[PDB]
């Protein structure tokens, strides 16, 4: 009674996911040193 | 040092660096080796992530 | 010993068995695969495929040479206990019409309703 | 000393040196000479194993 017989019966053995780092990098706002800001409504 | 008047800084930010060099057993008729770094090359990594 | 302080010499102390032999390990060709726990011809070696091997995975066949239950016979033929069993790698069949096939094993219990046989695996003649 | 701006540090770990020239005696007609190290040349040693 090999393990590879169970092996496909996912449900019966333990389950671990391997954490890692996932995801997407925050994108920054780099301009603004640079430019002068003005703002109003009525454009 | 100051080669031709040229100070070189130390290098900086590599906190740890380990020397695997092979190693290998014969046992029986058959020759087992678990290949070390290649002299001159070497690589750089970054740790446990 | 790498730079040790005087030269020295290693005498091999030689010795031949290296496993008990029940088992091998076998390299899938391109047409073959196994499910776990069924009977494959694979490199000469015909035993229990122990592992999923698929292809070019590396697949133990378990050849003890115990007996074994696996029906999977060309039901055509009837299987009395004591014929001699043999392997059809062309239709992957138990069959005990010989001619150029393998011979595997010999029948211990018939061939019940079910087409179950139980049989002890010979040698990897 | 600095040479060219090339600042060439000390040599460490060399513990001990020792110069070892020949001997020589002129024993009636023959001379028996124990040749030493030849200048020009000199030998690193892994000591006393």
């Amino acid at each position: 009674m090999t393990f590879s017989s169970t092996s496909n019966l996912k449900e019966l053995l333990r389950k671990v996911v391997l954490d890692v780092e996932l995801g997407r990098e925050q994108v920054q706002l780099l301009y603004k040193p640079i430019y002068d800001s003005i703002a109003d409504s009525n454009l | 040092h100051l080669l031709n008047g040229s100070m070189y800084p130390s290098i900086k930010n590599i906190s740890t660096v380990i020397y695997y060099d092979g190693w290998e057993v014969t046992v029986g008729k058959k020759t087992y080796s678990y290949k070390g770094v290649t002299p001159g090359k070497g690589y750089l990594i970054r740790p446990k992530r | 010993f790498k730079g040790q302080p005087t030269p020295s010499t290693i005498t091999q102390i030689t010795r031949a068995k290296i496993s008990d032999g029940k088992s091998v390990r076998v390299i899938l060709s391109e047409g073959e695969s196994t499910k776990t726990q069924q009977f494959y011809l694979i490199n000469g070696f015909f035993g229990v495929a122990m592992q999923d091997g698929e292809k070019g995975d590396e697949v133990t066949l378990q050849i003890e040479q115990a007996e074994y239950e696996t029906d999977n016979i060309v039901t055509s033929e009837a299987f009395e206990a004591g014929k001699l069993i043999y392997w059809d790698n062309t239709a992957k069949k138990f069959t005990t019409t010989s001619a150029s096939n393998r011979l595997v094993g010999r029948v211990t219990d018939g061939k019940d309703s079910n087409n179950v046989i139980w049989f002890i695996l010979l040698p990897q003649q």
